[PDB]
């Protein structure tokens, strides 16, 4: 069953998007705090 | 090792104390390691010819 | 036009905004601010 | 306080981002750094007060109004 | 029964951060909530949400609490596009 | 002995050659996942303002990117060129530029075959392909029902890469409609695109009429019934007298005080002779000041400001009439009617919409997507829909894509290769395989086998079956009449033409010489 | 999150896929003139007192010539 149809080249977009989405989902910590009434505000 | 802070840090973002996490994992450890504890069969009851060839099976696997 | 459904949807969008403990006066602010422009058309009521 | 945290770990700013209670601990001591000052001089007791421009000029100011005008403070909740 | 079925329970999921996150800023156990708000949620077929004032769960129609439909559409069509171009990315080049 | 000075840079004979194939080969790699439906886009960081860009283009990739490499441009400036003449398939010249040097590069390496020599493979080669390819164009526009359809399928072609390719489906009649209604005359800047925060991107609607986001008077109402557009040249400002170069000489201000009241009354003449013609609108192409705007109130005339370059000439075609300049005399420059000048609101920012003009030679496309950097290639992917299928007004040859258009010009390449002696069939034979590396990455990107797909594909041409071509979805081998699959003649002859030539310029180098960079 | 220290390269992509099959190729393309009867001999420069030696045996120059390319010392 292997070692036919094709193999995988090039994988450093599956790490690329990996990379892409941790970075996304850390900025979205820090505005989860402030989500609903007991949110709180962000001085910058 | 990583599978379970993978599946850990899902849990740590739903507001589970860490200390039960690892409760949770110490009990499941021992229930999979004594349902497969049951499931395996003992070989011993073969003689030396037998032995011999159980030996060469998993000699394969980790080569 | 509805007294109840517009005061009580502004000040719950308010929040955690510091405005809502003083929404109590805030609330008919934005509701009667709207209600000087009224259209069948659904316009997007500028705010200019 | 303690050690300074790490410096925009996956978070990707180029500035400086201080999260939990840190950032609380820092605002009271700087409501409290600059109430040493204007505690001293409350009340008929209280004591005036010299500042100094470095340029040879002193500014006697007993209340804190002229006080925090004239010391610089950089601290955003300060 | 297909692959992209196996998508949209990761897509039902997803959604739950909004009233987890409602009780970790109360101080209030998520688990407990959620645990309450999928029972309540079956046989109700809405305005049972999470009260900030009460810290629990009850009717959000009695509590006045309310949203326009706008603003929970626009926050799954804008959320849905903006992750479509994300996943499009495969490589990141330095330019001029 | 060194000649050249200090830090020059220069590489000789293999030293020379190999860097710009291994150059061809980088660049060739940048657009290599680019190319299909299924290809992925790049984004682009510049190294300063931190400004960042989403594009599926192969030739605003490499515009983007410094390259060094004075082989790298060689790929770069063809892309521009491709851009410029065509706009689309920019990423499929420079991955055809360069399959033709890695074929090359195995040619003078295993079969020891002189560059010049290859040269005149290609020369034999390209002439076969290009008649292969012309005798397997469709006339078209000979029925205006024919003529329509053809370019809903070639929009449905170029969209597939681009990130529309899932509402494409729809955006099919916007880039369709837009071209019948230039009757005939080819420019894109008849054609307005806006772009919209908010929504989802298959909100975007075709515009009856003209919309351009303008603002009314201070004193004039918003709708007008059956008002007459007018688009005046000339700009209402301080005129100083006639000529300038002048200024008054005043002996005393008894004079002075009815002399600036001169002044007023030049203004108040040329509004009453703009107030002859009846119209309900004004258009000036910059700022209006305060003084003749309040004229407009009590003539009930609208007045519209700062009007760009370009919406000077898209505004006077829609309604039919012309710029006027010096208002003399009426019976020239007869204006048109609109039904509709209400105007409407879309997101923050009011939009001005016109409706039942008597022309629609100028468009205007409104775009919603959720981010700018969506924004910004909703706006390109439509320019090179729009490109293809204005060129295609003008050249109505056509012929059928998706993989299927490379294979039978490859077909004609191995027929005359059999009857050409010599060491030259060999790179004759690499023209050939070259041009089966773009359906060959069409399938990789898509996840599929590509030495299953292009087998089937290249035994059935040969039985005689020109119309066999290769489906994505589906996985195998699929008509191309059926899924509605069709582009250009133009677009594919330039592609064949600019990798042809770009190749043969990199194998006629045997020296580099790199001067000191200032 | 960088679990490495300073200073450290790793190509986990086709960097190192590239750098593993032409850090070969150049090893081989320096040895493949000298094959057969008609080769010609190669000469080495040493770093220290000058020494030139000319071999035409591939251990000796594979040996002398410095290679940090890992694919180069297989």
């Amino acid at each position: 069953v292997p070692s036919n149809a094709t193999f995988k080249n090039k994988e450093k977009p599956q790490e690329v998007r990996k990379a892409n989405i941790i970075a996304a989902r850390s900025v979205a910590d820090a505005i989860r705090t402030s989500l609903g009434p007991k949110g709180m505000d962000k001085m910058i | 090792a990583s599978a379970l802070l993978d599946q850990a840090l899902e849990l740590i973002q739903k507001g589970i104390h860490p200390i039960k996490i690892a409760n949770g994992f110490d009990e499941a450890a021992k229930l999979a390691i004594s349902k497969l504890e049951e499931t395996c069969d003992d070989i011993s009851a073969s003689n030396d010819e037998l032995f011999r060839d159980f030996l060469l099976r998993a000699a394969k696997t980790s080569l | 036009s509805d007294r109840e459904q517009l005061v009580r949807a502004a000040s719950t969008s308010l929040s955690s905004k510091i405005v809502s403990q003083y929404s109590s006066f805030l609330a008919p602010l934005a509701v009667d601010s709207v209600l000087k422009i009224s259209d069948e058309n659904s316009k997007n009521v500028d705010l200019n | 306080q303690l050690f300074n945290n790490s410096r925009s770990d996956t978070l990707f700013l180029g500035g400086e981002k201080i999260s939990g209670d840190d950032i609380r601990n820092q605002n009271v001591l700087a409501t409290m750094a600059v109430a040493n000052v204007v505690k001293s001089s409350l009340g008929p007791v209280g004591l005036d007060k010299m500042l100094v421009d470095d340029i040879g000029d002193f500014t006697v100011t007993n209340d804190g109004a002229t006080i925090l005008s004239l010391l610089d403070v950089q601290h955003p909740a300060g | 029964e297909g692959v992209q079925a196996f998508i949209w329970q990761e897509f039902a999921s997803a959604l739950e951060v909004i009233p987890t996150t409602l009780a970790e800023n109360a101080g209030l156990n998520s688990i407990k909530v959620v645990t309450e708000l999928r029972s309540k949620h079956e046989n109700g077929e809405l305005n049972d949400g999470i009260s900030v004032r009460r810290s629990g769960t009850t009717n959000t129609y009695e509590e006045h609490i309310l949203q326009p439909v706008l603003v929970s559409t626009s926050a799954i069509t804008l959320a849905s596009e903006c992750v479509k171009s994300i996943l499009r990315i495969d490589d990141i080049a330095f330019s001029r | 002995v060194q000649i050249f000075g200090d830090q020059v840079t220069e590489e000789r004979a293999e030293n020379a050659r190999l860097s710009a194939f291994v150059g061809a080969i980088a660049v060739g790699d940048l657009v290599k996942s680019t190319l299909g439906p299924k290809g992925m886009d790049k984004l682009l960081q510049s190294a300063s303002s931190n400004t960042c860009m989403v594009t599926n283009d192969g030739a605003t990739i490499l515009k983007s990117i410094p390259l060094d490499n004075p082989a790298a441009k060689v790929l770069v400036n063809i892309s521009k060129v491709q851009d410029d003449e065509v706009g689309d398939g920019t990423t499929s010249v420079t991955v055809l530029s360069a399959e033709l040097l890695r074929e090359a590069e195995k040619l003078i390496d295993q079969s020891k075959i002189h560059p010049q020599t290859i040269i005149e493979g290609y020369r034999l080669a390209s002439a076969a392909a290009l008649d292969a390819l012309t005798k397997a164009a469709v006339d078209n526009s000979h029925d205006k029902t024919m003529f329509r359809e053809d370019l809903i399928h070639i929009a449905k072609t170029t969209l597939s890469s681009k990130i529309l390719s899932q509402d494409k489906d729809h955006f099919a009649e916007l880039a369709t409609n837009a071209i019948l209604r230039l009757k005939g005359s080819t420019n894109l800047e008849h054609i307005q695109i806006i772009k919209i925060l908010g929504g989802k991107l298959s909100d975007s609607f075709l515009d009856e009429g003209f919309i351009l986001a303008k603002k009314f008077g201070n004193n004039q109402p918003k709708r007008i019934e059956n008002a007459k557009i007018l688009i005046a040249n000339t700009t209402l400002d301080t005129d100083k007298v006639k000529i300038f170069g002048t200024k008054f000489k005043v002996d005393s201000t008894a004079k002075l005080a009815q002399l600036e009241k001169a002044e007023r009354e030049k203004m108040k003449n040329k509004i009453a002779k703009i107030s002859k013609f009846g119209i309900n609108t004004f258009i000036n192409r910059q700022l209006i000041y305060d003084y003749p705007e309040q004229l407009f109130t009590d003539l009930g005339i609208n007045s519209i400001e700062h009007a760009d370059f370009e919406g000077v000439e898209r505004l006077a075609l829609v309604t039919g009439g012309e710029v006027v300049s010096t208002f003399d005399e009426p019976s020239k420059c007869k204006l048109g009617e609109c039904d509709v000048i209400e105007e409407i609101m879309l997101g923050e920012q009011p939009f001005l919409k016109f409706s039942g003009c008597k022309a629609g030679e100028a468009c205007t496309i409104v775009l919603r997507g959720a981010t700018d950097q969506t924004l910004d290639e909703a706006e390109r992917s439509l320019h090179d829909a729009l490109s293809v299928l204005s060129q295609t007004t003008k050249e109505t040859r056509t012929v059928l894509g998706g993989g299927c258009a490379e294979m039978v010009m490859s077909k004609a390449v191995d027929t005359e290769a059999q009857n050409i002696d010599g060491k030259k069939s060999l790179a004759v034979e690499a023209f050939a395989r070259a041009l089966r590396q773009l359906p060959t990455i069409l399938a990789d990107n898509a996840g599929f086998d590509s030495s299953e797909l292009v087998s089937k594909l290249r035994s059935s041409i040969y039985n005689g079956i020109s119309t066999s071509g290769l489906d994505l979805n589906n996985g195998t081998i699929a008509d191309m009449r059926q899924l509605g699959i069709v582009e250009s003649y133009k677009l594919k002859r330039a592609v064949v033409s600019s990798a042809s030539e770009a190749a043969e310029v990199l194998l006629r180098v045997d020296n580099i010489i790199r001067a000191r960079p200032r």
